[PDB]
């Protein structure tokens, strides 16, 4: 069923399992009009679809075009975002297609239930876990593909880099949530800490920059000072 | 008008007779009921004084056969028998009757309350939905479970009430995912109406038949399927102008006759809500919308 703490290292075993989130696929400003009433303008959006285990990250970016003419967009995205993690479930071979997807939101349960009523067993499940997958377009690369876009495309990423070279999914999958958590608190602190140091770089293949051990065990405390302060400057204490 | 002998009462019971009920003490003089409308089906139902657990009981029409009563020692029931000779039958009701030891079917002149309820309700639906093929009359009780429920355990004991699934392959169109889910007009018109239940009467007569065993056995399965069947047309956006006036009539007189004191358990308050205030027919049942928020509002 829900997933939450109690059982957290399922997400590390040898079951295929990809997390969505669908909070940036419908992405607006809202702006007012010459006639001074409110209006949206949608911009690219993406639906966020990750194996926590390899940290293979499959972007759907969602042109604003898939927009014109529709009604009650909010809704739409939702089964939107089913129909796209449908058919990429579809265009995988079987010995590579999920187990369970586990969605962040829960309004995404009925739309990609529906959609996969041709695979019953695919378990479809939500969470307990507040996860900070919105931030990922606080990561400039990701950002950059999403509003170039031109057209409905799909981009692979490993969200972890070489990370899983020197240590465990579980480590690697706890250093990007606390990476998003941080950007997601104080997006601009976050980054700060990330390329306060001229000298270390990101790939050209690469999201995040090429850290050592040592400089991320650093790394990953300034991001935990961050969330606790960010907090404390947000309840006073 | 016409007449369900009794053997005898050996144990203490309360019998139902369509929507009437009557306390017959252990051992009492009591022979039956007569004078039963003609036209429509009927319900004869027992409750034991010593058992309040199992409602059961049977439906009949008096216009297939000659049926009666007579208690089992070893099973422990009132059962319905038919009477293959008519004139033998014949002969022990007019004695029961001059002996006067019957009760009478208590029908209000002015009152429909019972046609209301059986409109579409008639012997034929019945014995599609409940089996024993020997016998003309059909048995149900409170814990018989429905072909639904056994997929979710004797065949043989078991309500056929259509399985209705809104997250199902037949509900869902491929391809039409959103609108077959938000709009479930293919699913009642297309896959229920059209294929299944071939009209809306055999609809109706499910929906009506479903409630009543709700309501006079306390049983879950048509509880569920009587929700479902309501939910399954006010979810959709296409629905011939006919049915919904239909269904209106059909709920009012069914909330009209819930027991008050039963309505928290056999009321579901998410489908109600759902009906009367969110689905597409929100504003198509004033009837029972009326009724609804003047006798149950707590519900709502
Ligand atoms: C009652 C009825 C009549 C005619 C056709 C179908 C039905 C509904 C069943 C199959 C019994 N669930």
């Amino acid at each position: 069923g829900a997933m939450n703490s109690s059982n957290y290292a399922e997400l590390f075993n040898n079951d295929i399992k990809l997390f969505v989130d669908d909070t940036n696929v419908y992405r607006v400003t809202v702006h007012k009009t010459f006639e001074g009433n409110v209006a949206t303008k949608a911009i690219n959006g993406c639906i966020f679809t990750l194996n926590p285990k390899t940290g293979h990250l499959f972007l759907k970016i969602i042109h604003t075009s898939v927009w014109a003419g529709q009604k009650r967009l909010s809704q739409l995205a939702k089964w939107k975002t089913a129909e796209e993690v449908s058919a990429l479930v579809r265009s995988l071979p079987k010995e590579e297609q999920p187990k369970q997807i586990i969605v962040t939101r829960k309004a995404m349960l009925d739309p990609l239930e529906v959609h996969m009523l041709d695979f019953p067993n695919i378990a479809i499940r939500p969470t307990e876990l507040r996860l900070p997958f919105s931030a990922a377009m606080s990561i400039d690369k990701l950002s950059d593909v999403v509003m170039k876009a031109t057209e409905p495309q799909m981009v692979l990423f490993n969200i972890y880099d070489d990370w899983l070279d020197r240590i465990s999914s579980y480590t690697a999958f706890s250093r990007l949530t606390l990476l998003l958590r941080a950007l997601k608190t104080n997006e601009e602190s976050a980054k700060m800490i990330l390329l306060s140091d001229p000298t270390i770089t990101i790939k050209s293949y690469h999201l995040w920059p090429s850290f050592t051990d040592e400089q991320w065990i650093t790394i990953e405390s300034q991001m935990r000072d961050l969330i606790l302060t960010e907090y404390g400057r947000k309840y006073n204490v | 008008m016409n007449t369900v002998p009794f053997t005898s009462a050996p144990i203490e019971v309360t019998i139902g007779i369509d929507q009437y009920s009557f306390n017959v003490k252990e051992n009492q003089p009591f022979h039956g009921i007569k004078d039963i409308p003609i036209g429509h089906v009927h319900v004869i139902h027992f409750q034991h004084a010593d058992n309040s657990s199992m409602r059961y009981g049977y439906w009949f029409d008096c216009r297939m056969g000659n049926f009666y009563i007579q208690y089992d020692p070893k099973d422990g029931l009132y059962k319905m028998m038919e009477e293959r000779d008519g004139a033998k039958f014949e002969n022990i009701v007019h004695n029961f009757k001059e002996r006067q030891m019957m009760v009478s079917y208590p029908k209000i002149d002015e009152d429909d309350t019972w046609y209301n309820l059986t409109e579409f309700v008639q012997m034929d639906k019945i014995r599609k939905i409940v089996r024993k093929d020997e016998n003309q009359f059909s048995y149900v009780d409170s814990s018989m479970t429905t072909v639904q429920e056994n997929e979710l355990s004797d065949p043989a004991h078991s309500l056929n009430y259509t399985v209705i699934n809104f997250k199902s392959r037949e509900a869902i169109r491929p391809g039409h995912e959103m609108e077959d889910f938000l709009d479930k007009s293919y699913y009642l018109n297309t896959v229920m109406l059209q294929g299944i239940f071939k009209n809306s009467s055999n609809y109706f007569g499910e929906l009506q038949f479903a409630f009543l065993n709700a309501m006079f056995f306390g049983n879950y399965g048509s509880s569920l399927q009587w929700h479902a069947m309501i939910e399954l047309i006010c979810s959709s956006a296409t629905v011939p102008k006919h049915m919904l006036d239909k269904l209106d009539e059909i709920l009012y007189y069914q909330i009209k006759t819930l027991p008050e004191q039963y309505s928290d358990i056999l009321l579901n308050e998410r489908v109600w809500n759902i009906c009367l205030y969110s689905s597409f027919q929100k504003n198509s049942l004033h009837n029972t919308e009326k009724i609804m928020e003047n006798k149950y509002p707590e519900l709502l």
